[PDB]
């Protein structure tokens, strides 16, 4: 449906994840771990049961009654994750997550106050502007014509080189900064 | 031990 | 609350409505039937400055407590000898109350008893 | 069996009971991939943009340009007076004033009677 | 008044005679001196009018807008100084001429004693203005910008010019302390009806209408940052003052000649604070909620009590502070992001602290936060308008819903959130800005401790 | 010493925790035996609640006809 | 820095909830393959945990004592 | 309050939680064990050896990134990245 | 920027409709403008009205606070479909149930509460007795005039 | 399956670098350089000064105009006895008594 690498979902994917979100709303329904572990293995039971299922048909039949099925049978506020999406704690040190170029914009005697760190940020900003053309011309002698087809992106080829586009991945502020 | 540097914005100004 | 049964699921013309009731003189039934005495003077209570749902025909306890309450501060478990008189006072008054609203209520059964037999008779 | 979703306006269809969300169709295939390959380019274009170097500013969105451009600009040259926007500017343009008029009118009216005829209380107001 | 009138020409020799790195700072000298001799007008008497000559006079509605005017000029070239400093050395002495020139204008405006000649300084502040925004704007709308502003003004104001001139021929004077004392009832009649359009209608451009309002969201918006404050701070109120004086001579027919104009209003002032809550341009936006504040002074001056034009001059005073700021912040972010997009530069509290406090003092003081004069001149206006018609307070209060919501909504954009991550250029905030933003904001907030200045001729 | 953390069993208790967590317990419930030894009113009742049906007519004023 | 885990092999489902769940499932043909990773939760000093009424009468003991010891201490220095 | 996290004690917990499941024997695992090549797994044990992680580590892997981690090296190396160990 | 890559008048003939589907990054056979009938959207796409609450949320956004990556083409309400404002995300019960149960709870709330105002609860006691002609003077009673005695008695 | 050996490769690099990043955010034992920079007086600035300076206002500013400070009068009670004046509120009339 919507994925950064495959351009969609297969019937494999679609069973885990149904499976997933079942056991996750099985839990939330289902407080006690005891009482969880005995319905997660009859739910187990249940996956298991048309597991070697070869008629895609039938496959597709049986995956979109079990959606129905989910779709009936889950929890109104299921268990979120306190920092997944929807979750209590979710992106709440985003405003705490300051961006590394706003370190450029700072007064020298407030650099001063600590010299190492600096003069190792810098050292990092030499070797991102020295890594940058030959991870554009790795780039544009790798993408096939009419661009890219996914959204992956490839490794470092030869020794020396890092893999294109790695700043903001390196360079990301912590979970808690 | 372990003191982490914490990127924040200029607060000279 | 067996009253609100009687007056919403019964008959209402036997039950006294209680916004508008006595609907009888207070006279109906008692030979020299006697006021009600008013301890505490008007000017008492209104220079012990009680909140005029307090001044009722009980307010002398109230006043004795207020004066309690305040002579023996800090020490405010001390009245409650006080606080108890005018509780059993206020007590008597809402037994007073009650007696009203169960004469009402006979004496409509009465008129109730009366028309019957005026209608039975003639 | 088990009541079937009703989508709304404000509460759509899920992904997982949608029946075209499970079409194996190379059709499907190939729009999906065709999706996945303008995804990609766009994405591509932005990120050797954002992870430049050399760059400091504002990587500028032609999309979100193009969407501030045809909230303001673009809409009275596509303007055409017919039917339908000559009834919903009339109703929604003129309608509330003509109500509140009325409503507004003959409140003071009423109120000036009552005052006129001394009906109106008044007694505390001079503060006006 | 020609001891301010004087040194407001004198700062024409001032900067043009100015070493070319001295212009800003020797005009901004003056000017503040200028603005702190402003004070000598609050000499006001509780029945008298401060009265200098035949030409000028001062009351208490003329004297926080004079105070206000003459110091909105130092706030202007401060906020004008950073983005003319690649501009040829001439044309910013041109730009600062025309700054200086509209001060001029606007003070004799406000003190004209002579209703023509406030027609004449009221119709030369127009010259300034255009040239300014259509010279000095940044983009090609400023042109067509230009247009709209000349003409919704002049298409109402030619038709006041021959009222007034009417009324030389009909009371002998045009004088208005002579007109307080000679003034006329204004009976129902057609020619009556059309002399009170005549009267009223360039002043309803000028603050704006809604309806007639078309001029503003292009000529605030395409304006320069001085521009549009003295735009939003000091022309709008030519409206109101001009309304204030002139309702003078229209009784008793404003008594229902008010009545479609006040729902213009009431209703207006719903609609616009409701475009404000989908503006996708940041400067729209503000331009918005000038014309949503200016109805309830349009409301406030229609029904002439004294509670409703001590509210809508303490509105004036206030919502003037409050837009210039507001305009002042916007461009802030336009000067490091170089866009008006309210979606583009997002989470600017992690980046700019300081000034995410000057758009959250800025943004409660918008939505007239007690005890600031914002809320003072919002509630008497709530007050005299409940007193008019009880039901008047649904569309006031719903307007205060609205109002509380896209104050916010611009707080939570542009401050809060995630901050945009291909967005590096968000230079730390100069002190100059800081300084612009302290020089609205805390004289905004003292008038708080004593209100009783900004409330016009009837407190 | 701090507490340190534990992996799959019961945390580290203080001594002192657990004193002030049985102290303001017992407290509890010493003040609810307390109130209720000496009150027990204001739970159970002040005043008796009279019989409305056991008054008789003599002192309700109410003459057989 | 380096932190002991205990012991894997003592976490054993038999004593536990657990073992009443694999009873259940194992009555109908199935096997539970995550009891022991459950089985912290129901031994150690989480085993054995107070009901409701046991939770609402914490402290009654020693507060019941304290009451009977006020209670003479008042009926002794009344006299 | 919050006791970093180590690759050391990330490995601990992750081989852990997998010698407690009774379809992994403890002596054959290791950190390079491939789920469905080595220990014979299916993919809804791997779901659920994905699940077990996620409750005991307090946080969702989410299942585009779920499918890939087939050893425990690379769920260690997940958990390594998604909470910055070794700083 | 440029006056190409600016949306323009609606399209008519198919391959103005294909480059206008070029300009917006996207499909021709996904695009679709706004009906033409004079509202003012040009060659806008007319986007499937869902609010930004319903994109992925683990998937790598370039906007990860609106679910929104660059040169994707907004949708005409984007800023009234943010997170901050209209959610049009599946619910577990069904929109028209939902109404239905939460206009039956209020109406049935509101019509016993009118129910038991006309019947009310109260105890079964006179009226309370204040000495001194019902408070006459305490009440504000003017004392230059005199009210009719209100006597109480005792029972 | 899993990854793809570029996807392993890539995550590889990237988490090398990472770490990398990550462990030069420690500080240096001399970070942060800095430059070079009775027992009741919370009682005495907090406090007292205040009460000095409220008293003041009050006494000399605020209660030298009226009803600026206004009071509620004290309640007298039968029984009581007048400061002002001397004059002894008589107490109330003997109760009938009730128990
Ligand atoms: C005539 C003499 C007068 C003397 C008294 C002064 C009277 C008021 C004047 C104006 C004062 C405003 C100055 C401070 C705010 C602006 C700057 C700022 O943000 O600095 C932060 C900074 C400290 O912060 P930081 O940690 O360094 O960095 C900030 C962070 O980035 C992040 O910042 P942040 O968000 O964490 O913190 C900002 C915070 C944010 O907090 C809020 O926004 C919440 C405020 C609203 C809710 C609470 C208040 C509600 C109303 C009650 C108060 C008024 C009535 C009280 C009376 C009793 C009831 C009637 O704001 C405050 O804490 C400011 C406190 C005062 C707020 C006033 C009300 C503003 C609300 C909007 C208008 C409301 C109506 C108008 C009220 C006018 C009253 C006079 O402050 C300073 O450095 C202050 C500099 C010096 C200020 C001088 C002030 C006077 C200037 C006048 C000069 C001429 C006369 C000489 C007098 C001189 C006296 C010393
Ligand atoms: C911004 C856009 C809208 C602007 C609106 C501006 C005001 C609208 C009304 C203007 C009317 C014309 C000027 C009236 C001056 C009144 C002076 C006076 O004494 O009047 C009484 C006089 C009365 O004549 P008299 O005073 O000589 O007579 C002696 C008195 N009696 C009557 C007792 C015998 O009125 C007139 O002579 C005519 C008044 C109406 C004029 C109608 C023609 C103009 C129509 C409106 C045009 C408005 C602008 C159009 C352009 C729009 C934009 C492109
Ligand atoms: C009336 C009506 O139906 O007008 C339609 C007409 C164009 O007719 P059409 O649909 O093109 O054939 O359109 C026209 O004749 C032009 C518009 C008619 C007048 C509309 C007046 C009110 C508009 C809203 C004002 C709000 C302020
Ligand atoms: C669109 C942008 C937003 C709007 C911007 C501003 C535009 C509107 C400006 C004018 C507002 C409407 C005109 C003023 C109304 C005031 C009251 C009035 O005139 O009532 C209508 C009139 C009632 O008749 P009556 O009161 O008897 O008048 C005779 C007087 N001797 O009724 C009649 O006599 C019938 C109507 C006669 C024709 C009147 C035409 C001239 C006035 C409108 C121009
Ligand atoms: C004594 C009498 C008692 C009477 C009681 C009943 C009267 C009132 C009846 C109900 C009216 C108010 C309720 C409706 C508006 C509520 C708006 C709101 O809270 O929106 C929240 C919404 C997102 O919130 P949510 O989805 O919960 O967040 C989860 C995390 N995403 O956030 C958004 O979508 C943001 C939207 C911003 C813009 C909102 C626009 C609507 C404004 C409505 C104003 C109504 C004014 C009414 C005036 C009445 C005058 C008397
Ligand atoms: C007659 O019934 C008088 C009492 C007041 C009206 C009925 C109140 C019913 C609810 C209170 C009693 C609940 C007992 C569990």
């Amino acid at each position: 449906a919507f994925l950064p690498s495959a351009a969609y979902l297969t019937h494999q994917q679609k069973v885990l994840q149904l499976y997933k979100r079942a056991l996750r709303h099985l839990e939330s329904r289902c407080v006690h771990r005891d009482k969880y572990r005995y319905f997660a293995c009859l739910l187990r039971a249940r996956f298991d049961e048309h597991k070697n299922e070869k008629d895609m048909v039938k496959a597709t039949q049986l995956l979109r009654e079990a959606e129905k099925e989910f779709w009936h049978g889950q929890h109104p506020q299921p268990y979120i994750f306190p920092e997944s999406p929807g979750g209590t704690s979710y992106e709440r040190y985003e405003c705490y997550k300051v961006p590394e170029w706003c370190l450029d914009d700072w007064h020298p005697s407030e650099k001063a106050m600590y010299p190492d760190y600096f003069a190792k940020r810098e050292q990092w900003k030499k070797l991102r502007r020295e890594s940058w053309e030959r991870e554009v011309k790795q780039l544009q002698e790798e993408t096939p014509v009419g661009g890219p087809r996914t959204e992956a992106l490839p490794p470092a080829r030869k020794q020396g080189d890092l893999p294109p586009l790695w700043w903001h991945i390196v360079t990301r502020p912590r979970e808690r900064p | 031990g372990k003191r982490l540097f914490i990127i924040k914005p200029s607060g000279f100004y | 609350g067996a009253h609100l049964a009687r007056r919403y699921l019964g008959d209402a013309s036997v039950e006294p409505e209680p916004l508008r009731m006595p609907t009888f003189p207070p006279d109906y039934g008692f030979p020299e039937r006697k006021e009600r005495e008013m301890v505490a003077t008007q000017q008492e209570m209104n220079d012990a400055q009680l909140v005029l749902q307090q001044r009722d025909y009980c307010a002398h306890y109230l006043i004795r407590f207020l004066k309690c309450k305040r002579d023996s501060f800090p020490n405010f478990l001390a009245c409650k000898h006080e606080q108890h008189d005018w509780d059993y006072c206020e007590h008597l008054d809402y037994v007073k109350r009650m007696k009203e609203f169960e004469r009402e209520r006979r004496l409509l059964q009465r008129k109730k008893r009366r028309e019957q037999r005026e209608a039975d008779m003639a | 069996s088990f009541p079937k979703y009703e989508p709304s306006r404000l509460a759509s269809l899920p992904t997982t009971l949608d029946p075209a969300e499970y079409d194996i169709s190379s059709e499907t295939r190939k729009a999906q991939a065709e999706r996945l390959a303008i995804r990609s380019r766009l994405k591509r274009e932005y990120q050797l943009q954002y992870n430049d170097p050399s760059r400091r500013g504002v990587v500028e969105d032609p999309a979100l340009i193009r969407w501030t451009c045809a909230r303001s600009a673009n809409v009275y040259p596509n303007f055409r007076p017919n039917t339908k926007t000559s009834l919903l500017g009339a109703l929604f343009g003129i309608g509330p004033l003509i109500f509140w008029y009325y409503v507004f009118k003959t409140d003071r009216d009423r109120k000036e009677k009552l005052i006129q005829e001394g009906k109106l209380d008044r007694t505390f107001n001079i503060s006006y | 008044m020609l001891k301010y009138i004087i040194p407001t020409m004198m700062l024409m020799p001032l900067t043009w005679l100015s070493k070319n790195s001295m212009i800003w700072i020797n005009t901004t000298l003056h000017s503040l001196l200028i603005s702190l001799t402003s004070l000598l007008l609050l000499n006001q008497f509780g029945d008298n009018s401060l009265n200098f000559s035949l030409t000028f006079f001062s009351d208490s509605l003329s004297t926080p807008l004079l105070i206000l005017t003459m110091w909105l000029l130092p706030l202007m070239l401060m906020a004008s100084q950073h983005h003319l400093s690649k501009e040829n050395l001439a044309r910013k002495k041109l730009f600062i001429s025309m700054l200086i020139l509209l001060q001029l204008f606007l003070i004799m405006t406000f003190t004209a004693t002579e209703l023509i000649f406030f027609y004449i300084m009221f119709e030369a502040t127009l010259v300034p203005t255009l040239i300014i925004i259509t010279r000095w704007g940044n983009q090609t709308e400023r042109l067509n910008a230009g247009l709209y502003f000349l003409f919704y003004t002049l298409a109402g104001s030619l038709p006041l010019l021959v009222a007034l001139i009417y009324i030389q021929n009909t009371m002998g004077s045009l004088n208005f302390l002579i007109l307080q004392y000679w003034v006329q009832p204004m009976p129902n009649s057609w020619s009556n009806t059309f002399m009170w359009l005549a009267c009223m209608m360039a002043f309803m451009v000028k603050m704006p209408l809604y309806g007639l309002h078309l001029w503003l969201p292009k000529a605030h918006v395409e304006a320069p940052i001085a521009g549009s404050m003295v735009l939003a701070a000091i022309l709008l109120k030519l409206g109101g003052y001009g309304m204030m004086r002139i309702t003078l001579l229209l009784n008793p027919i404003t008594d229902f000649m008010a009545y479609p104009f006040i729902m213009l209003s009431l209703w207006g002032m719903i609609m616009t604070s409701s475009i404000c809550l989908r503006q996708t341009d940041l400067k729209s936006l503000i331009a918005y909620s000038s014309v949503s504040h200016m109805a309830l002074v349009i409301v406030a001056i229609l029904i002439q009590t004294p509670w409703s034009y001590m509210g809508a001059t303490a509105l004036m005073i206030a919502h003037g502070l409050t837009s210039s700021m507001l305009f002042c912040l916007a461009n802030s972010n336009y000067e490091r992001v170089h866009s008006r997009t309210m979606i583009l530069a997002r989470g600017l509290q992690t980046l700019l602290p300081l000034m995410a406090a000057w758009w959250l003092l800025a943004s409660l003081t918008n939505l007239a936060l007690p005890p600031s004069i914002n809320l003072i001149g919002e509630l008497f206006v709530v007050m005299s308008t409940f007193s008019w018609s009880n039901i008047t307070i649904i569309l006031m209060g719903l307007n205060m819903v609205i109002t509380a919501l896209y104050s916010l909504y611009m707080l939570i954009t542009t401050q809060r959130g995630k901050h945009t991550h291909h967005i590096n250029n968000i230079l730390p905030s100069f002190t100059r800005e800081n300084a612009l933003m302290s020089l609205h904001m805390l004289p905004l907030l003292l008038l708080s401790l004593n209100p009783k200045i900004i409330l016009g001729p009837l407190y | 010493a701090h507490i340190e953390p534990r992996y799959r069993q019961f945390p580290q208790l203080t001594r002192s925790q657990v004193i002030q967590a049985e102290f303001f317990s017992a407290t509890m419930w010493f003040w609810i035996l307390w109130r209720f030894w000496h009150d027990s009113d204001a739970v159970l009742g002040h005043f008796p609640y009279p019989d409305p049906s056991q008054w008789t007519d003599e002192e309700l004023g109410i003459p057989p006809d | 820095s380096k932190m002991e885990l205990p012991d894997y092999k003592q976490w054993k489902i038999e004593g536990t909830p657990l073992e009443t769940v694999q009873e259940k499932l194992a009555a109908r043909g199935l096997r539970d393959p995550w009891g022991r990773n459950e089985a912290w939760r129901y031994m150690g000093g989480f085993a054995n945990n107070v009901s409701f009424v046991g939770a609402l009468l914490k402290g009654f003991k020693w507060g019941f004592a304290a009451f009977v010891v006020a209670v003479g201490a008042e009926y002794y220095l009344e006299s | 309050d919050a006791p970093p996290l180590t690759l050391e004690g990330i490995k601990d917990r992750v081989l852990y939680v997998l010698k407690l499941y009774d379809k992994i024997d403890p002596e054959k695992l290791s950190v390079n064990s491939h789920f469905m090549k080595d220990l014979g797994l299916d993919s809804l044990d791997q779901v659920e050896i994905i699940m077990a992680m996620e409750d005991e580590f307090g946080f969702e892997i989410p299942d585009i990134d779920a499918e890939k981690l087939m050893c425990p090296q690379e769920i260690v190396d997940y958990i390594a990245d998604k909470k910055d160990v070794y700083e | 920027i440029t006056k190409d890559m600016l949306p323009g008048p609606y399209p008519k003939t198919p391959e103005e409709r294909a480059a206008a589907a070029k300009k917006y990054n996207m499909r021709v056979e996904d695009y679709e403008p706004y009906p033409d009938d004079g509202m003012g959207y040009g060659d806008y796409p007319k986007l499937p009205d869902r609010s930004q609450q319903e994109r992925d949320p683990w998937y790598d956004w370039d906007h990860p606070d609106l679910r929104l990556n660059w040169g994707e083409p907004m949708h005409w309400d984007l800023d009234m479909y943010i997170r901050n404002r209209v959610d049009t995300s599946p619910t577990p019960v069904n929109w028209n149930l939902m109404c239905k149960h939460l206009f039956g709870f209020v109406a049935f709330m509101l019509f016993m509460f009118w129910v038991g105002e006309t019947y009310p609860t109260y105890q079964p006691v006179g009226p309370k007795q204040y000495p001194y002609n019902n408070l006459y003077l305490e009440r504000g009673g003017d004392p230059n005039k005199e009210p009719e005695p209100v006597v109480h008695y005792e029972i | 399956s899993g990854y793809t050996p570029d996807e392993k490769l890539r995550l590889q690099q990237l988490r090398e670098l990472r770490r990398r990043w990550l462990k030069d955010q420690e500080l240096s034992p001399r970070e942060p350089v800095l430059p070079p920079r009775r027992h009741s007086i919370f009682a005495f600035t907090h406090v007292l000064i205040p009460v000095w300076i409220i008293h003041y206002y009050l006494k000399y500013h605020v209660t030298t105009k009226p009803y600026t400070i206004v009071e509620k009068k004290p309640r007298i009670f039968p029984g009581d006895t007048i400061l002002e004046t001397g004059e002894v509120i008589p107490p109330m009339k003997e109760f009938p008594d009730q128990h």
